[PDB]
This record gives C-alpha cells, structure tokens and sequence, in this order.
C-alpha cells in the first residue's frame, strides 16, 4: 500500500499553456477547444434524443435519471422565482449540461498526453520523472488535441455574454423605463449606489466567464502537476474533488444566471 | 487569445445553440407536464364518481326499507279490513241465526200449547185416579167424585 | 531588478481574494441564519444577499482588472 | 504519464463504488418506487373513477333487485296471511255461531223441559182443583171420621 | 526603480478591497439578519444599509481613484 | 527609486480604506440590528451610529489627507 | 532582483488561500448551524451555502490562475 | 532612497488608524445594541462609549503625531 | 537575490496554512455548536463539515503544490 | 540603507497600534453589552474592563516605547 | 543573498503558527461551548474536536517540515 | 544594511502587540459578558480570566524580549 | 544583507505570537462562557481548555524555538 | 485644577538627556573578592529585610482582633487562601507557603522599581553625574524581577515543586504521564510534555519582560517630558506589578492543580 | 541629575493621588473587617455566657424540682395519716352506732316477745275455753242457748 | 545574566526566605485563622447545646414533678387500701358482735317459758270466769272440766 508509488514512469515536466490554435488547413481556423466543444454538443444532443425517442410514463434507465435531473432543476429554479422558471429553463439547462460534460472531459485520459504536433530515462534522486515525450522530436510541444472546452476563454466569454444579453433582454421585456430609475436616479444618495450597481451588472458576465475558465484550467493544471509529482495512488482525493467541483460549478453557473435574472426583473 | 473574429464566431455558435434549445426542451417539459395535468383531471373525475356511487347505494338500502314499509302498510290494511268484514258477516250470521233459532223455539212452544189440550183432561183423570189414594182410600170415583170428576174434566 | 509588475499583479489579485472572500463568507452565513430564522422572507433576503455579493465581487473584479492592466 | 492517469482513475472508482454506490442507487430506487406508486396513482385517478362506475353499477343492481324481490316476497307472505288469518278467525266466529245453535238446542231443551214446568201448575195445582170439584161431591165422611179418630 | 508605480497601484487597490469588502460583508449580513427578524422596518433598515454600503464603497472608490491617479 | 511617494500615498489610502471600512461595516450592522429589534429608539441610535461613522471617517480623512500631502 | 516571479506566484497563491478559506469556513459554519437548528429548510440552505462557496473559491482560483500565468507566461 | 520618509509616514498613519477604526466600530456596535436592549441606562452607556472611543482616538492621535515627527525633523 | 525561491516556498506554505487553518477551525466550531443542540442531525451535518474541510484542504493543497513546484523549479 | 530608522519607528508605532485598538474595542463593547443587562454589577465589570484596558494600553505603550527608542537611538 | 534562508524558515513557522493557532483556538472554543450546552454528547464532541484538531495541525506540520527542509537544505 | 535591526525590533514588537492584544480583548469581553449574565459565578470565572490574560501576555512579552535581545 | 538573521528572528517571534494569542483568547472566552452557563461540567471544561491552550502554546513554542535556532545556529 | 497646565514644557529647563539606562543585565554594586553582588541581589536582600520586618511587626503581638498592621497582613493572606481554596481543595495547605512567599516577594520587588532614585542614583563604575568624571555611571537598586537569574530561579523552583507534587500525588503515573495510550496520548502527550518543559521559561520571561518594559517605559517617559507625563504610566506600573505578582502565584497554583488532576 | 528630582516629584504626586483616592476605601474596608471580627468576638462571648447561664439554670431548675418533689410527697404523707385516721374514726363512730341500735333492737325484741306471749296465753285460754264449753254443753242441753238465740230475734 | 553560580545563590536566598517566612508568620496566621474558625463553629455548636439545655431543663423539671406526684399518689392509695380493709374489719367485727348480742339477748329473752309456769294463778282462774261470768249465766255447776283444763294447758 505504502510502497507502490514509483516515480520511474511519468511526464518529464508540467505543461501549462492556453488552448493551442489548431492546424486549420482549410479557412476559418479552429482551436482544440472548439472541436471538443462540438463533440460534447453532439454527445448532449445524442443523449437528449435518446431520452426523447422513447418518451413515456414511468421512465426507466437513462430517461429516468434525465427526468430526475430536469425536475430537480425545476425545483431549484422554482425556489428562486416561478415566474420565469420555465421560460429561461432551456438556456440555463443547456449551458449546465454542456459545462458538466466539459468538466467531465478533463478527466478523460489523452487530454494533454495526445499530441497533434500541429525508468532509466527518468532522472534519479528526483521527485519528478524525466521521460521524454513522443512528440519531443522536431522541438515540438505535444499540443493537446483533447482539452477542456471551458479551459478556453472563447467559450466562457461566449456563454457569459449570451447569458448577460438574455438577462438584460428579459428584464427589459417587462420593466418599462424603470432601468434609469435604478441607475443614477439623482435622488439623494440613491444616485451614487446605482453607479456601482451598473458597474456590477456590467462586470457580472466577465466575472462568470473568468471564474469558470479559471476553475477549469486550474483543475487541469493541478491534475497535471499531481500526476507529475507522484504517478499513482497520490492524486485520488484531488481527482474526486475535481469531478465534484466540475458538476458543482456547472450547476452554479445556471443558478447564478437565474438569480441575476430575478434580481434584474425584481 | 483576444481576437474579434473568434469572439463573434463563438457568440454566433452560442446563439445557434440557444435557438436550437426551444424545440428540444419543449419535448421533456411537455412529457412531464402533460402527465401531471392528465393525472389531476382523472383525480377530479375519481372524486366525483366515487362520491356519486357511495351516496346512491345507501339510498337504495333506504328504499329497501321504504319498499318493506309499503309491504307492511298494505299487510295491516288488508288484514284489518278483511277481518272486520268477515267478523261483521259472521256476527250478522249469528244475529240472523239468533232470530231464526228463537223464532223456531217460540213456534214449537205455541204448537205444543194447543197440542197438549190432550193433557187438561189428562190431569183431570190423574186427580180422579192418583188423588184417589191422596184423598181417602184410593177409590177413583169415591162417593160422587165420579160425576164431579167429569165436571173437573169439562173445566 | 527584475519586473516588479509580476509582484504587483500577485499582490493585487491576492488581496482582492483576501477581502471580498471574507465579505462573501459573512454575507452568506448571515443570510443562511436569517433564512433558518424566517423562511417567509427568503426572496427579500436572497435579493439583498446577491446585492452584497455583487458589491464584494465588484471590488474583487476591480482588483483583477487593474491586475490585468498592470500585467499589460 | 498515461500509467499515472490510469491507475488513479480505477482506484478512485473502486472507492466510489464502495461509498457513493448504495445511497445513489437507493435514491433512484426510491424515486422509481414513488413513480411506481405514482404513475400507477395517476392511472388510478381514472382507474378508481372507472371502478366507481363499476361500483355504482354493481351496488345498484345488487340492492334494487334484491330489495324489490325481498320486500314483495315479504309482502306476498304478509298479504296472503292477511286474508288467511282474517278468514281463519271467521270460521272460529262461525264456531262461536255454532254455540248459538247449541244455545238454540239449550233453548229447545228449555221448551221441551217446559212440558212439565207449566204443566205442573196445571197438574200439581189441579190437586186442590179436584179437592174443590171431584173431592167436593165425593162423600168422604167416613174418611173424615177416620182422620178424627187418628187425631 | 521602474515598477514602483505598478506596485503602488496594486497595493492601494488590494487594501481598498480587503477593508471595504469585509465592511460591506458585515453590513449586508447584519441587515439581512435584522430583516429576517423584522420585515416591518424593512424600508428603514434597507435605507440605512445602503447608506453604510455607500460610505464603504465610497472609501473603496477613493482608493481606486488614487490608484488611477498614480497610474496617470 | 523616484517612486516611493507613489507607494506611500497608495499605502496610506489603502489602510485608510482598511480600518475605517471595517469600522463602518460593524457600526452599520450593529445599528441595523438594534433598529430592527427596537424601532422606537431609532433616532437616538441613528445619532450614535452617525457619531461613530463620523469618528471612523475622521480617521479615514486623516489618512487620506496625509496621502494627499505626500502626493504633493 | 532575479527570482521575483516565484515570489509573486507564492504571494498570489498564499493570499488566495487566506481569504476564501475564511469565507468558506464562515459559510459552512453558518449553514451547519442553521441546518441543525432547522433540519427542514436544508433543501435550500445547502444550495445557498454552495453558491456562496462558489463566490468565495472563485477568488482563490483567480489567485492560483494568476500565479500560474506569472510562473508560466 | 530619500522617499523612505514619505513611506514611513504613510505606514505610520495607516497602520495606526486600522486598529482604532475596528475598535471604534465594535465599540459603537456594542453600545448601540445595548441601548437597543435597554434605553434607560443610555447615559452610562454613552459615557463608557466615549471612554473607549477616547482611548482608541488617543492611540490614533499618537500614531498621527509621531508620523508628523517623522515627516518633519 | 539568490535565495528568493526559498522565501517564496515558505510564504506559500505559510499563507496556505493561514487561510484553511482558520477555515477548518470555524467549520469545526460551527459543526460542534450545531451538533450540541441536535444529536440526530449528525448524519446530515458531518457530510457538510467534511465538504468544507475538503475545500479548505484543497486550498491548502494548492498552496503546497505551488510551494513544491517553486522549491524545485 | 539610510532611511530605515524612520520606517522602523513608523512600523513600531503602526503595527503596535493594531492589536491594542481591536482589543480596546472588543473590551468596551463586551463591557457595555454586559452592563446593558443587570447594571447592578457596574463597579465590578468596570474594574475588569479597566484591567483589560490596562493590558491593551500596555501592549500599545510597549510599541510606542520601542518606536521612541528607535527614533532616537 | 547571504540570508534569505533564515528569513524563509522564520516566515514559514510564523505563518504556520498564525493559521492553525487560530483554527485550534476556535475549535476549542466552540467545542467547550457545546459541551457546556450538552454534557452527554461529550464522546462525539471530543472525537470531532480531535479530528478537526488533527486536520488543522496538518498545516502546521507541513510548515515545520518545510522549515526543517530549508534549514537542512 | 544599517538600521535593519531597527526594522526587526519594530516588526517583532508590532506583531506581538497585534496578537495578544486581540486575545486580551476577547478574553475580557467574554469574562464581562459571563459576569453580567451570571454574577454569582464571577469568583470562579476571574481565576481563569487571569490565567488566559497571562497566557496571552506571554507571547507579547516574548516578542518584546526578543526585540530587546535583537537591539542589544 | 548582513542583518537578515535579526529580521528573521524578529519575524519568527512576531508571527508566532500573532496567531496563537488570538487562539488562546477565543479559547478562554469560550471556556468562560461555558463555565458561566454550566458549572457542573467544569472539570471537563478545564481539561479540554487546557488541552487546547497546550496545543496553541505548542505552536507558539515551535515559533519561538525556531527563532532561537535562527538567532544562534 | 485647570486643564491649562503650562508646566508641560519643562523639558527646556529640565532636559534629562538620552535614556542611558539600557542594561539588560546586572551591574556589580558591592565590590567583593567573593561572588559579585548584583544591582538586584542588594534589593533582593533589602526586600527580604522589609518583609521580615513587616511580618514580625504584624506578629509581635498576635492580637485576636486584627487591627492596624495585623489586619492589613491578615487580609491578603485570607484572600490568597480563599482564592487557592476556590482553585483546589486539599492542596491549599501543602502549597500555600511557597505561593504566598513568591507572591509577596515579587510584589515588593515590582513595587520597589517605581521608587525614585532607582534609575538615577548609582555608583560611579544630560551627562548624569559620573560621566562628568571619566568613570561610567551604573545604576543602583535594579529591580529583582528585572534580573533574569532571579526570575529563572523562581520559575525553576516552581517547576520543581509542581513536578514533585505531581510525582508524589500520582506516583509513577505522573512521572511518565500516559504516553503508552497510543490512541490519543501519543501525540497530545508529547505536546503536553514540551508545554510543561517550556512552562518555566514562559513564567520567568513574563515577569522579566514585564518589569523590564516597565522600567524602560519609566526612563522613556522621563526622557520625553519629566513632569506630569509619566504619572499615568507610573499608576499603571504600580498596578501591573501587583497584577504580575498575583498572576505568577495564580498560574503556579493552577498549574499544580492541573498537574495533580 | 534631573532624573532623580523628576522621579521624586513624580513619586510625590503619585503618593498624593493614592492618598486622595485610595486612603478612604482601604481604611473603610479595614474598619469593616475589624467590625466583622468584633461582632464574631461579641457573638462568641455571649454564647459562652448563654451556655453558662443555661448550664446554671439547669441545676437551679432541678434543685427546686427536688424541693417541690419532697414537699409534695411530704404533703402526701401528711394527708395519708389524716385520711387513714378519719376513716377509722368514722368506722369507730359507726361501730358504736351499731352497738347502741343493737341494744335498742334487742330491747324492742324483748317487748315483741312479751306481746307475743301475751297473745299466746290469750289464745290458749280462748282455745281451752272452747274445748270445755263443748264438754259442758254435752251435759246441759243446747236448747237453752237455742231458745235464747230465738228470743233475741 | 548567565552565571549559574549567582543564579543558584539567588535561588538559595529565596528558599531561605520561604522557610523563614513560613516558620515566622504563616504558621501563626494559619493557626490563628484555624482557632478563629473553631471558635465560630463551636459557637454554633454551643448555641444548639443552649437550646438542648433549655429544652432538657423544662422537660426534666416536669418529669421530676411528674414522678413526684406519681409516687405521692401511690402512697396515698396504699393508705386508702389499709384504711378500707381495716374499716371493713371493724364493721364486720361489730356486725358479728351485734348479731351475737341479739342472739344472747333473745336467749336471755327466752325466759317467757319460765314465766309461763304460773298457769295455775292465771290460766285456770281466768278460764273459770271466761266460761261462766261472761259467755253464760255464771252457772257452771257441772264439774269434770277441771281435769280437761289442766290436761290441755301444758
């Protein structure tokens, strides 16, 4: 139990870098985050149609758990506000599921070990292994073809801005000219607090995107470093923490979106 | 990665994914909602039907007593009226027989009265013979009773 | 002397983590206690609690943004 | 690198299958049982409503048919007894009327026994009649003398 | 040296985050708990809470303005 | 160096935000809780709250004016 | 001087641990106390506690990510 | 290296103000809460509140005047 | 100018002990205070206590990982 | 460095003025809240409050003495 | 620099005393408070208190190990 | 590096003032709170109050003594 | 450069004092409150409070002995 | 009196010069071929004589009704006896004499350090008196608790006392504690052991630092303004000397109490 | 130096302050303690006096108890001789009454026998007269008396 | 201050102080306090004895009086028993002597037989005048009755 943590086989170092631009032989260049985003979209649609092609009473199997999750989401969003518990449900549900599966993708082996490339070898008396990679030739970096979609600041910014636009539009859907009444109404000190309110409303999507991107990228980096330190039997609790926090942050994003919607409409 | 072309493409992809959500999400939402609505409607139906059935069997058993009530009421009326007429007829028959029996008895008495006219002279002869021993010496004619006895018979 | 910009960015992000983190913690604990005391006011308390979190996160975002400005 | 990720992943699942297996199975089992009692419960709102018509049809048929038959059978038993007992006592009254016929015989006996009753006044009181008619003329002077001697 | 301005701006923003962040956190927690205790005086306590938050965020904005001045 | 003045004014403003900010937060939380528990003495407790606010803001103003003088 | 980048990385990670750690501790203490006092509203208390943990740990992860950016960029 | 005087004065005022600021905040919060519980002892409450505020302000004033002494000769 | 890596490693370890230590302390104090007034809610509250402890220890592990990385490069 | 003496005196004042300030505030708030209920123990609680205030001012004046010693050799 | 190792060990041990010290203090305060509230849950209270104490002392142990590693090299 | 010992002495005294000062404040506040809640237990409480006061002052005096040793 | 040993010793003592002081303060406050609420559990209260104060003072002694090793050796 | 005190600026006419009193150790006061006499051993002997004199004066009559000095002597002993009875039950008589002596001695030691002439009067080996000549000025009557040796002495005798009365009360159970528990008292036990080991160090350092800080505060306030400025500090110091005496006694008794139990 | 005079004036001011605000509390606490001692002293001697009086009262009360006991018994002995004498004297007076009434009863009984013998001798002389009268009327016929009896009618 | 010799000298000085002080005033003040707390506790102890003495004196005085009357009533009854049994003896002796006085007197009154020896003077002579002088014409000439009269007079 306490003698099988050999460091003889492992990565040579720790690789940290934002998603690497893909080869993009044809026009409209893509990234390694875009392809995993599309494949996870495909997986989400496949599970949705699997739960959809067989829709009936007393669900069992995949459909039963899917309906459990969906009704739990209804219960959670209903506790905030039932006025828009269904109108805004598809957006937050889709973003939730996609972020969930993106965070799940980071645990899959080959993320960072597969390189698209556009014991004895390990150093003795050292805590980290020094085995040269497959792509170590040509002075390459072994570009990770597989990566977490939320570990890129393009998707996170995109969902943040679309969520902000959705919230602002649905607040503007039925509020009249009450926005200007909440922002610098020139009524004593109420004008001052509206300015900070306006700035906070502006920075909410940026905060969400940066938070999610940082969470996922930090999880990936810490898992890579824990693998580099000791190969086996060490990073189990941290892998468990990652698989927990991925789902946790996934539900948090949707919950925060609904909460911002409610605080804007009310 | 800070470029306008990538950000616009990501925004367009997000908009397409959000637009695609409208058709798909309506499926499971309807699947959960339609079931609940049908259940509630069927539940109202059950309440109503069960109440109706329960409140009607009790009334049928009440009509069972009511049917028996008419059965008992007819029984007394049929029994009493028939008995009263039968008793009245029997008493009238008794009354008619009372007139008949008494009348026949009176007729027989009247007949016997005249018929016994053979007994006035009979008792005359009885005094002539049986009273003879009651008088002096059982001499039927005594010493003049003979002719006198004839006068007694004539009387 | 090397680039003090790295140390400046580190200090800014770290203190923006120090302050609003405790602010959010206190806000959420107070809101949870108030909810446990009176669930009938949950809408109002969650609204004001999210207002407070918005202000604390606004301060933290100010720190992070000026850290990025220092970095570039 | 790859061996580092592989050994960690399998061992993590092995302890997840030891702790986060029974409660996660039990929650879905409880929900499925609730839907098993609740999908069935929804079929029931209409199933009991359908059974309500069956219950109403059965109860009405069982009661009304039996009620009509039993009451009429009771009525027929009573109606027949109503006329029968009425007529049964009428013959007993006619039996009491036969006592009047017996009373007529007693009345007949009285007149037949009156063949000596009214005759007694004619006969037992015709003794003094002969004392005045037959005895009067009859010379019983010797009898009178004998009675005087006996005195 | 060179990054003294950067370090100054970062430190100013960070301290103006650590102080006012905890201040507004305590304000919001206390106000939420008081509202849970008394919804009838909600308007008055919300006005006072926003007054205190305005003062605290005004101090934080003073820090941010000083940082921007130094950066300019 | 030639930038120590910037560090000085930054630190002064930052700590003036640190201390009085937390003081304001605690004062407002306590005053709001006391108002919520008893609204009849609201005028008196608000007077005392503003007195404490004035003292803390006097400390903050002392720090800010020291930073102002240093900046010049 | 020379190794300022490592010092910056360490400082960022350390203060990011300082703040959100206290925030998470306070949030968990309050949530546990409220649940122990009211074991029926936990269905919403746990969610509010977790969304508070989100806002706390966001700053810690901010510091950690900034530290990796400095140490690797 | 001649700017150390300004940095010293700023550090002195700021760090001598942070402590008394929190002290005054806690003092006023406690006094206001106690007055809320009982308004009839407000005279003695206010007296001891100003006593504590005077102590904290004395510490802050010591810091400020020693900053002036550092700032000047 | 040379030993800065040691200073950074020490700072990272120390502040990653500062934050999560107080977090764990507050979590445990709240948990024991809640469990004192409600014995049967232990099954509910120990889970949340371990959740908060795991999050604080994750922050401490972030600090330790950074310190080990900069203690070897 | 030439200017370290001024920074040392300023630090000895400012850092030494933090903990005593918070302690003074906490002591005064606790004493006031204690005297809010049952003011008949005013003399004894004021005695203990002044013992605590003496200890806090002791720490503050140790800081002040150290600063004055450094500022004048 | 000739120093920067003594300073490193000093910082590590000092901050490892900062964090876990306050954590253990709050743990003990809450535990004794609950014990005063609830006498007969003492076994569970002590078990959870010692679990939290060990979790908190883990960080202090990490700091001590880092300091010893720096001192030895 | 002349005057470095002065900064050492300053830091030692300052931190030793920070820690035990808050400790003493908390101890005295708890003691007076318990006395006000129950005056009868005061005779038992005061002993442990002074024990804690001594334990707190131990660290501050440690700091001051080490500062004096460093200075001389 | 040459005086880093003195700064190391001073920082070690100060940072080893700043934390456990607050820890033992909150320990004593909690124990005092528990005694004022429940005098019958005083024996267990005293044992647990002295165990906790021993742990915190042990952290402080770790800091002090590290400072002693820094100053001499 | 009016608050418009004008004698506050007496430093111009009365400037005391720099605080030359900075010695962290003793100075020889009585030149003797044998062991040297510290500036604190002489005041230790003086306090011995004073305490003996007051004790014999309060016990020369042994009046049943305590009046005058007898009442004053009896009150403090009554208070200490009641306090230790509150702490522990059956160990009051066993430990009372040592604790009462160590309270009174350090009380009068700290109260002596506030006497005038301690920081000024001294034997020759702004400019004081001796520095006018070629000989340096060393102070006279340095406080006993200011000297480290005396504080270490009382700390180590307290440690010997507590170890003896733990070992005597609990036999070998106290001698090795319960290290063989291996469940809890295998890591708590060593921490308790090192806490016990450093307990005399903390006890001595507390008194030494408190008295040293007191006297240097006295000298510093004399340096700044030697008129009406050090009066509140002197009041604080005469308070804290008694406080520290009572603290040292109370902690040594309470440590014995927690050791025996 | 100026240090000594500064210490002297400061210590004098401290002594004045302590005499101003601590002489009265110390002296009144000492007076209260002395009064508490004296009350206990006065309590102890009174209780000792109470015991001595209670002891003294015990023998004093039992002494008169003995005096009253013998006095009551002596009265009983005094009453015993008087009560015994009067019963004897009553009986002796009664016994003489029996002696006198016996003499009267015997003397009366003597007269009763005297009258009885007088009735007896009257009875004998009457009874013997009837016997010889019948003998005398055996010789002389009864007709002389019978004829005389009718003549008186 | 590092020298262990002077350290130990100070230690020994302080130990000598604790011994001389505990021998000089601590034992007197402690045993004075002990005697004082004995005096107050026996004062309560004696106060209880005062009540017992008061209760005993009242009870025992009544008990002594009660045993006096009980003994006094006892000797009274003994005298009463002696008197009644002596009185009954006197009455019975007188009663028996009175009866024997009646018997002797009646025997002394039995002399009517002796006085009945004068029948010749009275019984015979009175018989003669009774037979003749009053119930008849004094004509008792028929003799022979003189034999009858003497025969029946015995």
């Amino acid at each position: 139990i306490a003698s099988r943590f050999f460091l003889y086989t492992g990565p040579p170092h720790v690789e940290v870098a934002a998603e690497v631009i893909f080869d993009g032989i044809p026009g409209f260049p893509i990234t390694n985050s875009f392809v995993v985003a599309i494949i996870i979209d495909i997986f989400v649609i496949a599970l949705a149609v699997a739960a959809t092609r067989n829709l009936q009473m007393v669900p069992r199997g995949l459909q039963n758990v899917m309906e459990f999750i969906l009704e739990s989401l209804y219960n959670l969003f209903r506790n905030i506000n039932a006025k828009y518990v269904a109108t805004a449900f598809p957006l937050v549900a889709t973003i939730f599921l996609f972020v969930l599966f993106g965070n799940w993708f980071g645990l899959l082996p080959g993320v960072g070990s597969i390189g698209v490339c556009h014991p004895l070898s390990s150093v003795a008396a050292a805590e980290g292994e020094e085995i040269h990679d497959t792509c170590a030739a040509q002075g390459k970096k072994l570009v990770p073809l597989f990566r977490a979609p939320a570990a890129d600041l393009n998707f996170t910014f995109a969902i943040a801005v679309i969520s902000f636009v959705f919230i602002e539009y649905w607040g503007f859907r039925a509020l009249g000219p009450g926005y200007l009444k909440k922002f610098f109404n020139t009524n004593g000190i109420m004008s001052f607090v509206g300015i900070i309110e306006f700035i906070s409303e502006l920075v909410k999507p940026f905060a969400l995107a940066f938070r999610l991107f940082g969470n996922i990228f930090a999880g990936e980096v810490l898992l890579v470093v824990m693998a580099f330190l000791v190969p086996l039997l060490l990073p189990l609790p941290f892998y468990g923490f990652e698989v927990f926090v991925g789902f946790i942050q996934a539900l948090i994003f949707a919950l925060l979106t609904y909460a911002f919607l409610n605080i804007a409409v009310t | 990665g800070i470029n306008p072309t990538l950000f616009i493409a990501q925004l367009i992809n997000f908009l397409l994914l959000i637009f695609i959500l409208r058709a798909l999400l309506y499926r499971p939402v309807m699947n959960l909602l339609n079931e609940r609505t049908r259940r509630i409607e069927e539940s109202v139906r059950d309440a109503e039907k069960v109440r109706e059935q329960l409140a009607n069997a009790r009334r049928d058993y009440e009509a069972e007593i009511a049917r028996a009530r008419q059965e008992a009421a007819k029984i007394v009326a049929q029994a009493q009226e028939r008995a009263k007429q039968q008793e009245a007829e029997i008493i009238a028959q008794a009354r008619r027989e009372a007139e008949r029996l008494k009348e026949e008895a009176r007729a027989q008495a009247e007949q016997e009265r005249i018929r016994m006219l053979s007994e006035a002279k009979s008792q005359i002869a009885d005094l002539v013979t049986l009273t003879a021993s009651r008088v002096l010496g059982a001499e039927l004619q005594a010493r003049g009773h003979d002719a006198l006895i004839a006068e007694s018979l004539a009387a | 002397m090397e680039g003090l910009n790295l140390v400046a960015t580190a200090l800014a992000v770290g203190l923006g983590a120090i302050g609003p983190g405790v602010g959010i913690g206190i806000i959420v604990s107070g809101a949870v206690q108030a909810i446990g005391r009176n669930p009938e006011i949950e809408n109002r308390v969650v609204t004001y609690m999210f207002i407070g979190i918005a202000f604390t996160e606004a301060l933290a975002i100010f720190g992070l943004v000026i850290a990025f400005l220092i970095g570039f």
